[PDB]
RNA sequence: AGCGCCGUGGCGCAGUGGAAGCGCGCAGGGCUCAUAACCCUGAUGUCCUCGGAUCGAAACCGAGCGGCGCUACCA
RNA sequence: CCUCGCAAGAGGUGCACAAUCGACCGAUCCUGAUGUCUUCGGAUGGAUUUGAGUAAGAGCAUAGCUGUUGGGACCCGAAAG
RNA sequence: GUCGAAUUUGGGUAUAGGGGCGAAAGACUAAUCGAACCAUCUAGUAGCUGGUUCCUGCCGAAGUUUCCCUCAGGAUAGCAGAAGCUCGUAUCAGUUUUAUGAGGUAAAGCGAAUGAUUAGAGGUUCCGGGGUCGAAAUGACCUUGACCUAUUCUCAAACUUUAAAUAUGUAAGAAGUCCUUGUUACUUAAUUGAACGUGGACAUUUGAAUGAAGAGCUUUUAGUGGGCCAUUUUUGGUAAGCAGAACUGGCGAUGCGGGAUGAACCGAACGUAGAGUUAAGGUGCCGGAAUACACGCUCAUCAGACACCACAAAAGGUGUUAG
RNA sequence: GCCCUGAAAAUGGAUGGCGCUCAAGCGUGUUACCUAUACUCUACCGUCAGGGUUGAUAUGAUGCCCUGACGAGUAGGCAGG
RNA sequence: GUGAUUUCUGCCCAGUGCUCUGAAUGUCAAAGUGAAGAAAUUCAACCAAGCGCGGGUAAACGGCGGGAGUAACUAUGACU
RNA sequence: GAAGACAUUGUCAGGUGGGGAGUUUGGCUGGGGCGGCACAUCUGUUAAACGAUAACGCAGAUGUCCUAAGGGGGGCUCAUGGAGAACAGAAAUCUCCAGUAGAACAAAAGGGUAAAAGCCCCCUUGAUUUUGAUUUUCAGUGUGAAUACAAACCAUGAAAGUGUGGCCUAUCGAUCCUUUAGUCCCUCGGAAUUUGAGGCUAGAGGUGCCAGAAAAGUUACCACAGGGAUAACUGGCUUGUGGCAGUCAAGCGUUCAUAGCGACAUUGCUUUUUGAUUCUUCGAUGUCGGCUCUUCCUAUCAUACCGAAGCAGAAUUCGGUAA
RNA sequence: GGUUGCGGCCAUAUCUACCAGAAAGCACCGUUUCCCGUCCGAUCAACUGUAGUUAAGCUGGUAAGAGCCUGACCGAGUAGUGUAGUGGGUGACCAUACGCGAAACUCAGGUGCUGCAAUCU
């Protein structure tokens, strides 16, 4: 799907609390460090002897991730997320459809 | 193959016509439905005969051929072609279902064609002259063997196939208000308009005989 | 080993030995879902005929 | 089992890669025949046409998986074999059209 | 394979009635509901937003809440052993008042308007309806109407 | 019976939404005393049938026709 | 329960409890006073929010039936490790 | 079968359990071997089988909902018991009436829409295919296809204008109605309305019938979560003592009288006795009770004899009877 | 309408049997009679509910007495022995 | 592995193995090295064997085509 | 003598390693397996006119797509048919008339919609923030979807108004872990500052067996607990299929329906076929064929006695009483 | 009572073909400087009420009109259906008892009513 670069939305910031300017960009998740309590527990367990201690997932069923927007208002530089539906195809400020123009096969 | 009407009688299933839901089922082996002189007038034949039903049964589309190939057959041999009209008068519009492991995935394909008949419903109409009475007769009773259940003739004291009793549509035809039509005759209504109804019967707005 | 899907035989037996008998409906329903607007004024009116009734009473 | 049938992806897939290879070298060698050697110039159209009919037995394989066979997580990398292929499919096709075009044909003679 | 959806079964339900089409009244637009009124709930398909379940058509109930657009409206319904009471939001469309509400206010005016009079003149109130009682003594006059006998007709058939 | 594949020029086969080709045959001319081989050309299709989606397909989706292949096991 | 009344009944007070509207305490979202180590403090007033709260305490201990869990767990019973 | 050896055998010795040994059979390893025997962990675990010990009284089920690697099991709701508690103070009905709604089944309909479908009639071609007169012509005649008009025959679980019966919602007042004026930060142009009120008025019946056996409320816990049959409606199937639904009643959980016999059918439900009267079914004898009465029919060289139910059809017969 | 043909299965065989022919068969009608643990009345047992009875003497007030209704029962619950 | 003698043991190394090479201009752990940081630490480069790349091997496991047309009768098909 | 700070040995790290170890190897199901998904969902029908309602019932669809195909406003009317206009014809573009929707509204189907919900144009981001209440599924739990408001901030329109995604009904996901946004708030517990980490509020990363285990086979060497809840024999219901018999009579038989046959139909019987079912039996009913031996049935091959013939005799065919 | 503005019910109001319409009011009409919108002052916008016309619109009437609506003891107490029987029938199904009760058909009648305000021989 098509969505612009640009959208005036709410701002929850308190010098700011109406709608304003937010650049749009796509949430990329984060390095996942290796000193998170949840990794160094899985460190400890999986030293050792005993093999793989927790489940890893096999049976994928999905295909699609919903796609999250990062928008980050222009005045406070905020940023706050939003969430679209499951699509297979995604652009950030795409060309706009045109109505009416001949089609070019 | 070929599975008795007695196991294909009595009316169990909802109508199953042929639709958008229910495609490739077999052609019905009946294709001509009115016989003898078809061209004639209810001027020409009086009298009515009927063969009725008593039961509330499925009549073969086979069973309809069959009747109706068997009753030409001797009318035509008796009192030859153009001496009777015969029309039947149930359409066989019902697909029958034929199953052919176990009871999983029972639901059967198209089979047949059916003709669901009620009790007190034509089966076999003949319009003829007041001489033909026995020979009609006698080939309805030919078609009641080919045709499963109990079966009635009753003498229609109607002109031809359509309507309005003997003497009735003797007073109309006098009156002038009958048009001979195609196999068939219009009527005189007192609703219609005025100058199409001067235009379409001049017998009745005139002095004529 | 198949068996039995679904059946209502004997429910509304259960349920009419044990009847359906009332809602036990009540004066002064609860004002939940009625709109907020006009709420807050029926607790402000309330609280105003309440203070008038006593000024009047002494 | 979805074990076998990804085994199967797999080993499809690696004789895809190699095909395409063994085309591309195939095809450079064509490019660079020396064009006198016309024997040398037919003899790598047939070489390359069997190899791209082996990429059409695999892309076929390719359209069922795909259509039907329940691939359920590569449906990437089976597009892009298939993307493959069938630029390949055109590179033949132009290089076949261009040898089989008769110098005084009425197709040549009417647009060069 | 089984679907039990919103508006599932409700084909002839929601179906508009047969040249009945189109947008719907002023009058139904312009009808005032007021807290604690009885109502009768039947769907109008051409205004999807708002509609009720399928379960809330032809129901009676009391409204309690008026919104903007709005009445909410109070049904029991039967699940299990007792009834629940429900809080539906609709719309003004497929809201309609009760007529034989309406005939209990008419039937309450004239009741206050006979026990008025009744205790103006000193008799007889009878204020409560009573069932059909049994018919009582007449006279039937024979001048002019000698009773024609008749008999069952016997068994032609007409076919 | 179920499942899967295939159906395209006279024959064997390719073919992806802007849309029909390969090879051998076939036809014309040349070379040769003549025929093959060789050289220069040309023509060739209900894309199995029917219906639908699409602005449009042989291709996409459905119904049948015909021909193949796999399974039909525990007693 | 009290008062009046012969009684029917009329009024007053109404514990428990039930329904409802409020008030107070904590959390969340606000508003941000006197002021001040000018970045601290959080007065006051709110909010279709929320708590297993307050609103003249009811609990603690013991015994018993029944029920729950863990123990061999009503009794007998494997192929196994 | 073999019998001078790849022979047979004694004694000694060696190899020990996931080990040995095997000219290999998963063979053998103290009657044990596809992993010995002994003791212990160990009274291992079992959603599975079997059993589970005195009497009487009172009440009295479920085989259904949702979720679960759930389908021989559990949790949850339901059905049941017990303890009761607050009141007996106008409360509620597996019910009817009156009033008012809602529905799209049965039926009906197709010269009403959609789809199917039979047959002719009258027409229209600057515009279907043939022939004829033809050089052809926005020429002519006839034949056959379609398109239109007025008719006709038959239909539809996933068609419909219409539209029941039965089931189904609500109301039939004191928490009600009417009059007057108080609150508000809501609403209105506005003391305009909205909601809640104060103070008066209203009764003979307090606003249809009938019945109430007490009404309402709470806590806790058992068992159950395999069902089956009958009437009616109904799906798949040729059908089934088949499979699967709907409403009700039953069996399970239940004896008694009848159906000879039978879980379900008919009657009727049960403390212990006596008398009377009956139900369903019967009254020749077995067998209690009329070889009663009355009007007819039937003679079978396989009669017939009672619902569920334990079978018989099409087609015939100067057999007989009545039309 | 009844009867007959249609109408053929394997142990001997079943309107229940014997038997029945102006029936003891079939259709219909009228009475009389038989009979259930059902209904009516009475007695007794138990349960439940409502109620009466601390007066002196003599005993138990959870006791005595009056009135009415009711009584099937697996799994299961409770109670008195 | 096969199973006296006799006569022979055809073709296929694409797959799976096995085995050779050695720097492919891949991958590449720990230790070690460098940079940033106040440090924990992070990022780099380097990175053995092995995989990967490239050969050999079938008395290794194993495997070893389908449709048409075609010869003076028909059939068949040496042939295409 | 040889070898030599290399082997060896010790500890870590990478590879290899069914030689060995441990474990697993879904469910529904007219037995199981194969097949399918009826396993999470949506439409019409079954479904018996409130609601609910099953089957491996019927006909289909879903795991998407869209910055417009969302929101507001304005203007216009669509499919089709007829009549016309150079090239231009069946179909290019233009014009008029008729046109209740016969079009279109992303998709399955069903509803709904005409100065619109369709088509064209203009402006926009309400597909936003804060949490609550309600409806469907339902335990009145969760998820999903939806409804109506309140408090803001906005969009559009002259305005009333409308707008918290798609005209409506489907289009989706807990704990733990990771990660992001906000508060830049709380904690690191002897006291501080800064990194780091842990919290709180709201999303995402995914469990399709869709209330959500991390999971390959084989056993003809097999074992145990059970099951007639469940198959392979018989038996029982049914008779499609098999077999047998009627009825009708178009025709065959030179001529002639019926000497013998007999189409197209149509009614039955049987349980010696094979199915369908799963009622009994899984704490065992010894399971194919043959031999042996007895009885019964008749649907009669022969024999007895008869009738008919397209029976001259002979031979033969049809039928009856007959087991 | 006609007409206009705004409407309620939304065909007794619609559709087809003709005829009539005093007054007023609507309407058609005349014009492009301005605001405004179009390929086109045709629609829309503005200006004039002047130059004219009831031709159309609109209103009303006519039609053994189509359609629609109302009623009928018209079909028909028919089809169907709730309850009951140890009713009939081999069955399919069908009668009876107590109840409810259609649709098509046929026939007859009708063809907008009305509210607020303003105006009119
Ligand atoms: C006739 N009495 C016995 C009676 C009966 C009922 N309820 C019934 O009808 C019975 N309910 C059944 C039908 C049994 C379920 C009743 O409900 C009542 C009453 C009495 C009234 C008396 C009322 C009275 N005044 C105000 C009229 C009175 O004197 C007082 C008072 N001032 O205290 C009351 O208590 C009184 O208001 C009252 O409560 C009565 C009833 O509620
Ligand atoms: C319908 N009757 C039975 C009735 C019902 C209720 N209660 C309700 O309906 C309650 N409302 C609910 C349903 C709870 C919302 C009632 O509340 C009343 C009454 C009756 C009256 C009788 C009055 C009468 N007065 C007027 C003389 C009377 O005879 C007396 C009396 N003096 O004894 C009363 O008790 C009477 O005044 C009265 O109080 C009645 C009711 O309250
Ligand atoms: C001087 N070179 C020829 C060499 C010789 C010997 N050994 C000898 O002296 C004995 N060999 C002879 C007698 C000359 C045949 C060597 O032993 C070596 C080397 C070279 C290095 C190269 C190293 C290098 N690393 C630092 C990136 C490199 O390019 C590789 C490589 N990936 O090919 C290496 O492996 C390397 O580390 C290396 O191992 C070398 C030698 O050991
Ligand atoms: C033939 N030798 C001289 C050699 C040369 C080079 N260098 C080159 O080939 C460089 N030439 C270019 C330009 C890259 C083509 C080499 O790069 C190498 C080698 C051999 C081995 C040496 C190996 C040796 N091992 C067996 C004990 C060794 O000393 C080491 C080590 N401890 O570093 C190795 O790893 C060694 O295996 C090695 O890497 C070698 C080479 O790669
Ligand atoms: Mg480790
Ligand atoms: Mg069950
Ligand atoms: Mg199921
Ligand atoms: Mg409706
Ligand atoms: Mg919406
Ligand atoms: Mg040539
Ligand atoms: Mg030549
Ligand atoms: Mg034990
Ligand atoms: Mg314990
Ligand atoms: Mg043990
Ligand atoms: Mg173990
Ligand atoms: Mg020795
Ligand atoms: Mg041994
Ligand atoms: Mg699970
Ligand atoms: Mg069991
Ligand atoms: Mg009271
Ligand atoms: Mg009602
Ligand atoms: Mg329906
Ligand atoms: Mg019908
Ligand atoms: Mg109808
Ligand atoms: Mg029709
Ligand atoms: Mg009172
Ligand atoms: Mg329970
Ligand atoms: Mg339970
Ligand atoms: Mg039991
Ligand atoms: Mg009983
Ligand atoms: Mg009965
Ligand atoms: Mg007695
Ligand atoms: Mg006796
Ligand atoms: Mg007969
Ligand atoms: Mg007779
Ligand atoms: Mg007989
Ligand atoms: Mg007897
Ligand atoms: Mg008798
Ligand atoms: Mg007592
Ligand atoms: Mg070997
Ligand atoms: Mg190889
Ligand atoms: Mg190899
Ligand atoms: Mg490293
Ligand atoms: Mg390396
Ligand atoms: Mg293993
Ligand atoms: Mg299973
Ligand atoms: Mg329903
Ligand atoms: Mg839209
Ligand atoms: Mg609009
Ligand atoms: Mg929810
Ligand atoms: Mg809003
Ligand atoms: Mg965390
Ligand atoms: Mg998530
Ligand atoms: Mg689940
Ligand atoms: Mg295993
Ligand atoms: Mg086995
Ligand atoms: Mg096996
Ligand atoms: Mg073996
Ligand atoms: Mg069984
Ligand atoms: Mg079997
Ligand atoms: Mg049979
Ligand atoms: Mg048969
Ligand atoms: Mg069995
Ligand atoms: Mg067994
Ligand atoms: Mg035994
Ligand atoms: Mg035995
Ligand atoms: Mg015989
Ligand atoms: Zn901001």
């Amino acid at each position: 799907v098509n969505v612009p670069k640009t959208r005036k939305t709410y701002c929850k910031g308190k010098t700011c609390r109406k709608h304003t300017q937010h650049k749009v960009t796509q949430y990329k998740a984060g390095k996942a460090s290796l000193f998170a309590q949840g990794k160094r527990r899985y460190d400890r367990k999986q030293s050792g002897f005993g093999g793989q201690t927790k489940p890893v997932f096999h049976k994928k069923a999905k295909t699609t991730k919903k796609v999250v927007l990062r928008l980050e208002c222009v005045k406070c530089k905020t940023r706050a997320q939003l969430t679209l539906k499951r699509c297979k195809h995604f652009e950030l400020g795409g060309e706009k459809k045109q109505k009416g123009q001949a089609l070019q096969f | 193959a070929r599975r008795p009407a007695r196991c294909y009688r009595y009316q169990k299933n909802k109508p199953y016509p042929k639709s958008r839901y229910n495609r490739a089922v077999p052609d019905s082996k009946i294709r001509i439905y009115d016989l003898g002189k078809k061209k004639a007038t209810v001027d020409e034949f009086p009298l009515c005969v009927h063969l009725v039903s008593n039961e509330l049964e499925q009549l073969s589309s086979e069973a309809l051929e069959a009747a109706r190939i068997c009753a030409n057959k001797y009318m035509t041999t008796v009192s030859g072609r153009d001496a009777f009209h015969l029309r039947v008068r149930v359409h066989p519009f019902h697909v029958l279902r034929i199953n052919k492991q176990g009871m999983r995935g029972a639901w059967g394909k198209p089979h047949g064609l059916a003709a669901r008949v009620d009790i007190g419903q034509i089966i076999f109409s003949v319009r003829t002259k007041d001489s033909n009475k026995d020979v009609v007769v006698e080939g309805l009773r030919r078609a009641r063997y080919k045709f499963p259940g109990q079966q009635k003739i009753i003498l229609s004291k109607k002109w031809g196939f359509t309507n309005l009793d003997r003497p009735e549509y003797l007073k109309k035809r006098e009156a002038g208000e009958v048009k001979d039509d195609g196999a068939f005759v219009k009527f005189l209504s007192k609703k219609g308009s005025l100058e199409n109804n001067i235009r379409e019967f001049p017998e009745y707005f005139a002095a004529q005989a | 080993a198949k068996s039995k899907n679904h059946t209502a035989h004997n429910q509304t037996r259960k349920a009419h030995r044990n009847g359906i008998k009332k809602p036990k409906t009540y004066k002064y329903p609860s004002l939940k879902g009625v709109d907020p607007k006009f709420r807050r004024n029926h607790k402000h009116a309330l609280h105003g005929t309440a203070k008038a009734l006593a000024a009047a009473k002494k | 089992s979805q074990r076998k049938l990804q085994q199967d992806i797999d080993k499809l897939l690696k004789k895809v890669k190699e095909g395409i290879e063994d085309f591309d070298d195939i095809y450079e060698k064509f490019q660079s025949t020396d064009p006198s050697n016309s024997s040398h110039r037919e003899k790598l159209e047939s070489d390359l046409k069997r190899e791209i009919k082996k990429l059409q037995k695999h892309r076929d394989q390719i359209k069922t998986w795909l259509s039907k066979e329940d691939v359920k997580d590569k449906q990437s990398v089976l597009m892009t074999n298939r993307r493959l292929i069938e630029n390949g499919m055109e590179r033949f096709k132009s290089v076949e059209k261009l040898m089989k075009t008769k110098q005084f044909s009425k197709e040549a003679l009417t647009n060069p | 394979g089984k679907s039990h959806g919103y508006r599932s079964r409700t084909r002839y339900m929601f179906q508009r009635d047969f040249r009945k089409h189109g947008a719907v009244h002023l009058s139904t637009y312009l009808k005032v509901y007021k807290v604690g009124d009885i109502v009768d709930i039947k769907a109008n398909g051409s205004i999807q937003k708002g509609m009720p379940h399928k379960f809330y058509q032809g129901k009676t109930g009391v409204v309690y809440n008026v919104t903007k657009s709005s009445v909410g409206v109070i049904i029991n319904k039967m699940v299990g052993n007792r009834y629940l009471e429900k809080r539906l939001n609709l719309r003004v469309e497929h809201i309609k008042h009760s007529k034989c509400r309406q005939e209990f206010l008419e039937r309450v005016k004239a009741n206050a308007a006979k026990r008025a009079e009744a205790k103006a003149q000193g008799v007889a109130v009878q204020l409560k309806r009573q069932p059909a009682q049994p018919r009582e003594s007449r006279i039937v006059s024979t001048e002019g109407n000698v009773p024609q006998t008749l008999a069952p007709v016997p068994y032609e058939t007409f076919i």
